């Protein structure tokens, strides 16, 4: 909650351009960039996401200009496929939550 | 139990010298570009982008 | 619709919602009346009055709520632009009914 | 007894508005709604942001109503940010406050007074039966909604 | 029923009959809700395991 107060009041004031996404202590968080990404993206400012692996915030509907470096957990399908393809695997049973 | 896992994918700090890397050749190239603009006055006194 | 019958209505909405659960539940929830301590009050859920908020009445009516967060029976017009720039009243939507 | 907090921005008149806010005749369930007039120009997220815990930590209270007369196109979803983390319902009803958004979190208990995606592209179609337009194109750009409303008109 | 015996005794399959559920053939239908198409009857089964 504290978070809003001194994003506005504290660091647009000072000609801010991009803003770089801190870690949580605890990974099993992910209320790390929301109160700002909303703050922040309110003016159309550009932010960079240093530890950010939520897929939430790649939608491209909300948090339109939210860039990250570290891909998020959805892009290790990207391997499954060639892994299975090499080790000679063609039926798969997929299990998700 | 098979899994994956990625190099640096956990320490904030060695990827923070790439986020600044980037932003190296970026900023030069759109600091040689016409009407730049100004970030708003605050939370208060601007409401336009 | 006018913007006082809107607050008008508006407010019977929140009213028929939270006082009635006392005709059954009888327990009306206190939270924490600050900034802080949202998350150690957090016993007190508004599930229960979530359950059946968006059914709601005032003096007659169909005011389900999506949970989408819309309304069911809503009203809607159409308008037509004119010569002079001036929007005009055209249709009329009254309950799947043109 | 459970206070009712109200704030508009825009040009209006205060008093005419609080005229009909005593004329409840509520003997039927004691509701007994402390309604509080608040009017000021707070377009801005600071004056939003400051306002809403002011009014719960001085008067306790369990459900706000929200109208504007603004044309902010991320006033909605800012103001879902305030309904998304608080357990207060919070409710749009003029302005910009009942833009359309796609979608809401599973905390955030707010509402919107207006049209559904869904519905004005089945009342859009209504119309076009009505005046035997039987042939149509489909242009659309990228927004929080497009896929939904052109998935009501194949179906 | 006498050219399934036929299959089992060449490709050494064995196998078990059920009549259909409701008793149709099988064609594609719209639900209620959007425009999902799923088929009905002794269609319908096969694709459900
Ligand atoms: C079919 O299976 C049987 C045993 O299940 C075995 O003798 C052989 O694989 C097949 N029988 C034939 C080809 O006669």
């Amino acid at each position: 909650i504290q978070m809003a107060l001194s994003v506005c009041e504290d660091l647009i004031s000072s000609q801010v351009y991009a803003i770089l996404v801190s870690h949580p202590p605890t990974p099993n968080d992910h209320f790390t960039p929301t109160p700002v990404s909303y703050t922040a993206g309110f003016y159309r400012i550009p932010v960079l996401g240093l530890t950010t692996r939520m897929s939430i915030y790649s939608d491209k509907s909300i948090h339109l200009s939210f860039l990250r470096t570290v891909p998020p957990y959805s892009h290790q399908s990207s391997v499954w496929f060639e892994m299975m393809r090499v080790y000679s695997w063609n039926h798969i049973i997929l299990l998700v939550s | 139990i098979l899994g994956l896992q990625l190099i640096n994918g956990k320490n904030e700090s060695a990827h923070i010298s790439d986020a600044v890397g980037v932003v190296a050749q970026a900023v030069h190239e759109l600091l040689e570009k016409e009407n730049i603009t100004d970030p708003p006055r605050g939370c208060v006194g601007n409401t336009n982008i | 619709y006018g913007l006082p019958a809107r607050v008008r209505d508006g407010i019977a909405i929140i009213t028929t919602a939270a006082s009635d659960m006392l005709s059954e539940h009888s327990f009306i929830p206190e939270p924490k009346s600050s900034c802080y301590n949202t998350h150690e009050k957090r016993i007190y859920q508004s599930n229960m009055l979530n359950r059946y908020l968006i059914n709601v009445t005032f003096e007659g009516r169909n005011l389900s709520f999506s949970e989408d967060g819309y309304q069911m029976h809503p009203k809607l017009v159409i308008i037509l632009l004119n010569k002079e720039r001036k929007w005009e009243r055209v249709g009329k939507w009254k309950d799947k009914s043109l | 007894s459970i206070g009712i907090a109200v704030i508009l921005v825009g040009t209006s008149d205060e008093v005419a508005i609080k005229d009909a806010h005593e004329k409840d005749d509520f003997h039927h369930l004691s509701v007994v709604p402390r309604v509080e007039l608040v009017a000021m120009n707070e377009t801005d997220p600071k004056s939003i942001i400051t306002r809403i815990c002011d009014l719960m930590s001085d008067r306790k209270i369990q459900g706000v109503v929200f109208a504007d007369d603004t044309d902010q196109e991320a006033i909605a979803q800012i103001l879902d940010f305030i309904s998304a983390q608080t357990l207060t319902p919070i409710l749009g009803i003029h302005g910009g406050s009942s833009m359309i958004m796609a979608d809401k979190d599973e905390s955030s208990m707010f509402f919107q007074f207006g049209p559904s995606i869904e519905q004005q592209a089945s009342v859009m179609l209504n119309i076009m039966e009505e005046y035997d337009w039987y042939i149509f194109s489909i242009v659309t750009t990228y927004f929080p909604g497009y896929q939904d409303f052109v998935n009501k008109i194949r179906s | 029923i006498d050219l399934l015996i036929k299959l089992a005794r060449t490709m050494n399959f064995t196998y078990e009959v059920h009549l259909v559920a409701d008793g149709k053939f099988g064609t594609q239908e719209r639900v209620n809700n959007s425009n999902k198409k799923e088929w009905n009857g002794m269609m319908g089964e096969l694709l459900s395991g």
